[PDB]
């Protein structure tokens, strides 16, 4: 029974959302199963690049987002997984549930967004499809959509940044305020959150 | 009914 008994995957490096051109895209650089070996290897000798990265486990593909040089995503999506790097399964540096927060030391060769210090509300939050939406800040933690999303669009796109105009960081996306399936609100963590966990 | 939806 215990020899049968195995570990859960590593977090999984298999894109990024390119954000450093005129224009947002997002670009596959492992598929399915380089990330199922990765996965069970937590060795990644892939180069990172980039501030977005596009992450899956073995049930889940999401987003993950650097910013102070921690790369940060969400609870609900990786537990307590290590991520795969190239010298092996890196263990998070942060863990809290209560916050739905996870980071790992960012990747050798990755970039970290710039928290914003500009004050703006006009926020823009990247899904894992390069799309952006624009998000109107209303508190804290809460920001409503100026076009209602189904909730499956937005499925996915958890551990992604909201972005103010000049393109830094305001929070981690992680949940949509929905009705009837149909997102009208974004639930995001701010980086104010994320600079208390440090 | 509104509610948070994890994404
Ligand atoms: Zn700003």
């Amino acid at each position: 029974h215990m020899a049968s008994m195995k570990k859960k995957g590593s977090v999984v490096i298999v894109g990024r959302i390119n954000l450093s051109g005129d224009t947002a895209y997002a670009q596959q650089t492992r598929g399915e199963e380089g990330c199922q070996e990765t996965s069970q290897t937590g060795r990644d000798k892939n180069q990172v690049e980039g501030e977005v990265q596009i992450v899956s486990t073995a049930t889940q593909t999401f987003l993950a987002t650097s910013i102070n040089g921690v790369l940060w995503t969400v609870y609900h999506g990786a537990g307590t997984r290590t991520i795969a790097s190239p010298k092996g399964p890196v263990t998070q540096m942060y863990t809290n549930v209560d916050k739905d927060l996870v980071g790992w030391q960012a990747p050798q060769g990755s970039r970290s967004l710039t928290p914003c210090t500009c004050g703006s509300s006009d926020l823009y939050l990247v899904t894992r499809h390069a799309d952006v939406i624009p998000v109107r800040r209303r508190g804290d933690s809460r920001g409503s959509l100026l076009s209602p999303r189904p909730i499956s669009y937005l499925k996915g796109s958890a551990g992604g940044p909201l972005l103010c105009p000049a393109g830094h960081a305001v929070g981690i996306f992680r949940a949509a305020v929905s009705t009837r399936g149909v997102a009208k609100a974004v639930d995001f963590i701010p980086v104010e959150s994320l600079e208390t966990t440090m | 009914t509104e509610d948070v939806v994890c994404c």
